């Protein structure tokens, strides 16, 4: 019928002066770009047919070509930047936009899906969307009394696309589109569903990556007690999202921080911190970091968690990747802590499991640990306990791998290992 | 500050063709 037709076929068709043998070809297009194994992209772009079809999108008279022009433009626009570009080069965000009014809601959503492919190239075209004005009306879908009325795949394409108009970071998107999307986003952040769940806290993410003024409008709208029950959640696609999300607001100032702990966060920490799925534990293992950097009552809040043990157990056993971050999340507990938080931190085990790391071939693991033993023995020395200090190191053979970290090839570990011995060895 | 902001980026799908 329309199946397996050659692109000199679909040319043929798109050309001849009939609606309907357009409408044929442009479904046949549709279906030759809607195969797994190698869709020609390429070949329906160097036949020219991309303007054809963005032609098609405004034939309101015509709804069926409508939509087979929307699902073929789709399908290029979701290749490489290339094959986007010649999308959006054809004419196709205005278009794309105006059939968001659509009656049709298969048409609606096609535009819908169509847009979020093209805003998920990259910032410019992210950019680009929004001046064209898909926002009001992307809102404008979602603008109904109870989200559970519209149909599952319709809402799950308007929440994938509405994140991606909230992606990217060189730069940011504007300030205004985000404050514009914000307030359908913790609707949506509360609807049961799990992919808009997790595309929803993947939107928060992204929100919360970079400067603390763009976390404070997030966390404004009071969304961090949703996002830790999320991050409780058994479905491991919504916590993934969910904890970089928490994890990108405790990188923020202190009150922002305090704001995930008042939350009820640290509670979930123990089991996120022995996941079995190594990226949680690593993502776990550098949110506790920037929670162990933040103000001395916090980490008092780590310590009455029963989490420094936790951190002991990532230290000993991770995946490296995981153990470098617990290495940070310890520098950085021994240069904030009180004297009393630390002598807890060596009490609970950190010595053995931090002198094993001086093993690794890491150069950057190496100078946070060495950051951290001076750090305890500024604590130590505050007690006269160096000397009960240097014993543990010794009898666990630290002594062994600072002596053979001086004639180290780095001029940061060098000195600080020849250091930590004039001062202690 | 020793807070560290830079993470690995992650997300959703970037591109998604139908069917």
């Amino acid at each position: 019928g329309t199946v397996n037709w050659s692109v000199e076929d679909i040319v043929k068709g798109i050309n001849s002066n009939n609606l309907e043998s357009q409408l044929q070809a442009t479904q046949a297009a549709r279906k030759l770009l809607s195969r797994e194994k190698q869709p020609p992209i390429d070949n329906i772009i160097r036949a020219g047919l991309i303007p054809k079809f963005v032609s098609f999108l405004g034939k309101t008279d015509c709804s069926p070509i409508q939509f087979e022009s929307a699902w073929a433009l789709t399908n290029i626009a979701s290749g490489t930047s290339e094959q986007t570009k010649a999308v959006v080069d054809g004419g196709a965000i205005p278009a794309f936009i105006s059939l968001l009014a659509s009656p049709h809601a298969h048409i609606s959503e096609q535009a819908v899906w169509a847009l979020g492919n093209i805003a998920g190239d990259g910032s410019a075209f992210r950019d680009l969307v929004i001046k064209h004005g898909a926002i009001d009306p992307l809102l404008a879908l979602l603008a109904v009394p109870d989200l559970s009325t519209l149909a599952c795949g319709y809402l799950r394409n308007l929440t994938w696309t509405l994140s991606n108009l909230c992606r990217n970071k060189n730069p940011a998107p504007p300030l205004d589109a985000v404050e514009q999307i914000l307030p359908t986003l913790v609707r949506l952040l509360h609807h049961n569903d799990p992919e808009v769940l997790a595309d929803s806290c993947w939107a928060i993410s992204y929100l919360t990556d970079g400067p603390n003024e763009r976390i404070e409008m997030v966390v404004k709208k009071g969304v961090v007690p949703q996002l830790v029950k999320l991050l409780g959640a058994t479905e491991l696609p919504i916590v993934t999202p969910a904890l970089r999300a928490i994890g990108n607001i405790v990188t923020g100032t202190d009150e922002q921080t305090q704001k995930v702990i008042d939350a009820g966060a640290l509670a979930v920490f123990p089991s996120l911190l022995t996941n079995p799925k190594t990226n949680i534990q690593k993502e776990a293992t550098w949110t506790m970091s920037n929670i162990t950097a933040g103000r001395q009552d916090q980490i008092q809040q780590v310590v009455n968690h029963g989490l420094v043990p936790f951190l002991v157990g990532v230290l000993s056993k991770a995946d490296f990747k995981t153990q470098k971050e617990a290495a940070w999340a310890i520098t950085n507990y021994t240069s904030g802590g009180t004297v009393e938080q630390i002598v807890y931190l060596v009490h609970c085990g950190i010595i053995e499991p931090l002198m094993n790391l001086l093993s690794a071939k890491d150069t950057k693991i190496i100078q946070v640990i060495l950051d951290a033993i001076s750090n305890i023995f500024q604590a130590a020395e505050k007690l006269g306990e160096t000397e009960k200090l240097s014993i543990m190191i010794e009898e666990c053979g630290g002594l062994d791998k600072i002596e053979a970290l001086q004639r180290h090839e780095n001029e940061s570990v060098y000195k600080a290992s020849l250091n930590l011995i004039e001062k202690y060895f | 500050s020793a807070k560290r902001k830079e993470p690995e980026p992650k997300g959703s799908t970037k591109k998604k063709a139908k069917t």
